[PDB]
């Protein structure tokens, strides 16, 4: 339960076993990675869904199943020159090792002479980001629905010794049913203990990251505070034109809460946007349960949300049968793969 | 209300990540 | 339950007894029909709700109860000349014999010299059809809500040896609360075994009907496939300008699923829009439970839906206090009934 | 439960104890009132939220907690001249004595030389009134959600021997989460038995009030009938231009129900808009349970609603970060408090 | 339909309370 | 802004004429 | 996308039943 | 009002031309 | 002018000369047709805009100009088998001969072994039809704007001895600026005098066509009556389920005008939906000027409309940069043209 | 006229004299500047409209006239440290010297010990920018309305030897009536001949500016091309993530026009987004008249637009009586001005 | 269509001016 009754007891009994089966499992895939699961002829290319720094994302149809995926194609040379080899390699390992309702699923991965291909599940509703910016702000029920899902996602990731390091609306894809799916595990790190890299988006940096003092999984609960605030408010708690000014403001931590924030919402936020890590929720004795048992979460049944059985506030209805319009009617390219294998030993572990 | 400030910064669009 | 726990056990235990009390009951009314339950002076005529081939549907107010019904008025001569005597007679018998949440209730029936009157419950939200066409397509949660209700309606109808034979959005009226009510039992047949009539709307014909080979209750699970597809997609799986071309396409059964269909939705649909009846869901060993226990239905509690206690995605708010505007401000007629009784022995069983 | 199972048994077992702890409690605060709980320097004034006959309502921020309240400021002289001393005094006593989910909370109260200040929780979504008038009418599910909450509010108030005497959409504030909060306890009376004052809004007067015959808590169940009707219909059951004509119509009690009202809705309403108090629901043997167990309420779980754990049909998203726009950008005043204490002995009990 | 009547009265705005 | 005042009076509905 | 095909047929309106 | 009639016919979609 | 002043005098002086230069001109192109103006390599194929009975319409980009056209591709064999050779040939001749603001421009035409290609200007706003059906009905100003444009189009066509024979919303494309462009000149005929073919859409057939008595250009003014009525009303004046019933009603000519039609609109319509051709407007002594000088047209300046300088009520904003979404993300074909020239002598004049 | 008739002759005769009276006039104010026209006590402060790098913009009410202005307040020290002294001084001189319908009017200017105050007319509809981004793209009629107004604004500015140097949607304020008002004359330069400064927004830089080769008034006609394109398309012709990549693309000048652009729109744009200045419109022999007499402008009467007598496509209705909500309910400051005069000799010419 | 590119850059918000 969330607190069914003292069936809260069964909630916790269950969470406990669940997460134990989960470490066993991750550790096996983590420590013995699954590798090169398919090839390009198996997929019809439908349209370009997008275009990036290492290449395109494509809507593809797997020919045996008649199912649709989004294919991220990465040119080896481009990732090598952009010095993204280790981020790429790391994202793939994490992704093929992990398994939760709300993480986006890496369906297949393979390389070929030119390109690395990570075929993921296609989540047509898009990111939370644009919906949030078109709608303006989300009601505290809508915003709590999503909060509940991320708490659970972080409870799981952190048990596998994974700090996500990149929460914001742009990595939270909304699916068919109206539930979150987190994308981009390129800054996640499996770290037991403390680390030192400057990474995220400025807005969501916890004061320790900015301060270069070393940091841990407690950065993700500070970014849940930034996230609930921007969902329920419209805009981030600390934002500025220049990043260094955003930082300016973050290391002071002086937040003004909107008057329509409930006393209750404000007080969850006061302990997630905590600067003292000895007072930050999710980083105290009572771990997540300090967050999970806050009165803003009082009407949330954590098992119902896990089970995907709550009714979603909003389901996106992106327009355009087959090919959409927003996704986009781009100028279609060839995907050329070469007569020779480029970058073989760097991407050898992929 | 800082929301008016918000709109006026360029930071109303897709935010990328400092990095790496 | 849907699968409460192994309270799925109580779901099924219960469904089992329920349906048993149901056959007992139908068989009594079926085999000894209730007949001529009221008369015209009992009703104030408010407005014409519509006009058909055998006559008008009227909004009427029953004077003792102060309750509103929709009165279908059929001119005996017109039904006799249109050769609809047996369809009419059959619809009435079925209707006065059957009893389920989601079927529209025949409140009273009587004839008089000229006309037969079937007074039904008034469901002001109208058909699903127009709502569907104004909205464009329905989210897989919205579309599954309705699917769940029809599965239950067909489980019940088929246990009473009734094949509905006419599913489409135009017979699915949405009520006050947001739940379906199926209208039009003029092509339903109580058939144990197999039948041969060409009937339905082209779009929804199962390949066997088109092929004239004989057919059974398995045609209604093929039409649930056509229905979930048109709700979740916007348009039917097979449609064309000419019916014979729709047929053309149906007997090949080559469907292309929209990219926003979930892998899961596509795979429910692959076994309801099955051409081999040895592979069509609802027609295998595991009857409906092959459908009811598909992962698209995974978050559905079948008892909650029966009990009408789920919260409805959409409730229509047709405009116009008393008399509406859409329903319609027609030119009002007299209902004339004659000095002589027309067609007495044909409609004698009514 | 609402009727969980014969867990209806636990519903009622529980309601029973709950309400017992509740009388104990109210009686203590009622009979020994809490008094003068704070002072003005403790609060930053943000904006004027509104302006009345005894003065302004202001959005204020309590400086220790960083929380927002709405401050009703009343000038003692103005209340004294408007002869509102006893209504004022009475509202405060009731308010500091009572405690339920759906009543608005009096957070602090104090006076000073000039003014009395009742600092309440800020409920930014506003009244149901304007939402209702902009939307036009509410679906019977939306309208039942609110009905369920008021039934519970009246069950509690009436157990504490309090007749509310002023139900209408303008005192039903919708909060952050989408639940009702009743404001204005200035005509409530703690009366065991019968009373005689002419009070309410014309539209909502029960025939006994108009008739000057003496009346009791049964007036509030007649006003729940007026309320469900105006929510589900758009307009009141009896309304006219002149109040005396509204009365004209109320003491005849001839109501016409809209055709889109469900047979079921109409029949709940026939016994709440009852003129014979020996037939009015909530005033019979079976108290509220005649209302709570009506088939319109059939899908309502009364504990879920109490527990605030149902999902709200509509959550208002009033616009304007901090200061809004609707709430209003007024010409800001000083609050002047004098060198001398005005009206000291009249407001002495406050 | 009396709704048309409704709109035509002034009683479509905030109703106050007779009183006291 | 008096518009908030405006909404709060009953005088947001159809105004009739004193008279004659 | 056949949806554009769909709109272009006359079969976007109320479909009746072949019959009987 | 025949508009309600209108909606109920299938002739609310794209009308083609008898012909030639 | 429309009636500038007695500058109506200059309107008419001008119309007069204009139309004279116009016959001279048409007659030259008509009697000496321009032929085979380009070839396929000159055009990049962007997307399929649609698909028909003789083939596809494609969005194409002419490589020298960087301009977009819509390419209707017709397979010779298909047109030959569908017996459309003469309609095809006739449409092309008419189209390459005619020149007016509101007719859609045939930019190039050519054939090749397999297919005939008519490259037209691309008018992205689509047909009036769907806009009309989504909006419901058009205000008499919006509806008169379009009426004014068609009056002018028919004045010109009829002077060139061309009866259009196919008016309805589906051939009236709305462009970038908000003005009409008439498509489909496949039933137009250059007939001086009277003809006998059954052609159009049922709804728009003038009683003479139905009656098989012979007919002339007066059929197009009856179809302007059907058109203004469906624009200003929502639905056609005569419509039914079966065409033969539509005819049923048309040859009686009993029209009921909507109550929101202005007395003035009704009276223009009474003389365009005239059954007696001796009383039908546009067919009397005063030709078009009986229509052009009707009081519904009183505020229309006919030269302003010609000159495209009035401001358009509505400009469609179809969505989807490049490729749209509505236009459609189809499955793209090859256009195959053969090693051999099919149907050479039939399409020889093309 | 635009081309009334050969009243085009009077258009041009008139434009000619107009612009002559205009140079006479500007030259007088330019060469003898008006200075220090008022003081702060003359104005009631209403609300903060915004906040910048040199300070706030405030809504102010001038006490004699009861009129509203927007007061830009600049702290002398801040402008001095930001090295903006000359831009500030220059903007003011230009602004007090110039006079056209579509430029925003500097109503008063004064300094005081601390701050410089430029009181401008208040244009509540805001910038075109946000409207454009909320609406998505503008119809070619809407977009041409605005184009017409800027052509006229640049014809005038350039005659006074002023190159604006900063066109984009964010400086085009839409007023009460729906007409443009250009703000920000901080990068305008009165230059006869050629200049060398890198200034504007990346998106709108003409290739010469990027190339550092020297440039002239022809940069503003390249920025009119960027502007008409972003209005009629949604997005800029050249945009990228990094400015240096935007530049990358601009100095190649390879633009792809949307398919919904009219052939005519595309061809105006081909000669405004010209890289060869010997082919760029507005910079050829026929000056502006190459632009003003392009067929996209064919239906534009240039005098009607000047005269403000065309009907505007869109008038913004920003919400919030007095104080708005979007403009903003900020935390209000003091404006402190000091006991001593800061920066006296730098701002001495102001 | 590059419009999808457009949305994905951060350059969908208020653009400032390089400068001076
Ligand atoms: C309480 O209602 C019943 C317990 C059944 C819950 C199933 C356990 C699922 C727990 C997984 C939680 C995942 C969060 C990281
Ligand atoms: C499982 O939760 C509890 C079982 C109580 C369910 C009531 C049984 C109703 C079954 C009727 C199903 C009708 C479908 C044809
Ligand atoms: C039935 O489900 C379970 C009983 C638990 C319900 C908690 C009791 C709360 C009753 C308070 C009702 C207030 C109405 C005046
Ligand atoms: C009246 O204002 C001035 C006359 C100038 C009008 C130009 C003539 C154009 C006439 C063409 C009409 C086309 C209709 C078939
Ligand atoms: C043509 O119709 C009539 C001429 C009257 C026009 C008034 C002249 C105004 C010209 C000012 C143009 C300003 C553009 C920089």
């Amino acid at each position: 339960g969330n607190a069914a009754a003292a069936k809260k007891g069964s909630e916790q009994e269950s969470v406990k076993e669940f997460l134990a089966k989960a470490k066993e499992d991750f550790l096996k895939k983590w420590e013995n990675p699954a590798q090169n699961t398919a090839h390009l002829d198996q997929f019809e290319r439908i349209k370009t869904l997008g275009t990036g720094s290492f290449g395109r994302v494509m809507l593809v149809k797997h020919k045996e199943t008649g199912n649709h995926f989004a294919m991220k194609i990465l040119d080896k040379q481009k990732v090598v020159k952009l010095k993204q080899i280790e981020h790429t390699l790391n994202e793939k390992r994490i992704l093929q090792a992990v398994n939760f309702p709300f993480l986006v699923k890496l369906e297949y991965s393979f390389k070929d002479n030119s390109n690395l291909y990570m075929v993921m599940e296609y989540v047509p509703g898009g990111e939370m980001f644009s919906h949030l910016r078109r709608i303006g702000r989300f009601s505290e029920p809508h915003a709590r629905f999503y909060a509940a899902q991320i708490v659970l996602t972080f409870e799981y990731l952190h048990s596998l010794d994974l700090i996500y390091r990149d929460l914001k609306p742009e990595n939270l894809l909304i699916d068919q049913q109206g539930y979150i799916q987190v994308t981009d595990f390129g800054f996640a790190k499996r770290v037991k203990g403390r680390t030192w890299t400057l990474c995220g988006t400025p807005e969501y940096l916890a004061p320790e990251i900015i301060l270069s003092k070393g940091y841990n999984k407690a950065v993700d609960w500070w970014a849940l505070g930034v996230l609930i605030y921007e969902m329920a408010a419209g805009y981030p708690p600390f934002f500025a034109d220049q990043p260094i000014q955003i930082y300016e403001k973050i290391v002071s931590g002086k937040v003004r809460f909107p008057s329509h924030f409930s006393s209750d919402l404000k007080d969850l936020l006061r302990n997630l946007l905590q600067v003292d890590l000895t007072k930050r929720f999710g980083n105290l004795k009572d771990g997540v349960n300090d967050i999970k048992n806050h009165k803003w979460f009082a009407t949330t049944d954590w098992i119902a949300i896990y089970q995907r059985k709550v009714e979603a506030p909003f389901i996106p209805k992106f327009k355009g049968p087959g090919d959409t319009s927003n996704f986009d009617d781009y100028e279609e390219e060839e995907i050329r793969v070469s007569i020779n294998e480029k970058c073989g030993k760097e991407f050898s572990e992929f | 209300t800082t929301y008016a400030d918000f709109i006026a910064s360029g930071r109303t669009g897709r935010r990328n990540a400092i990095h790496d």
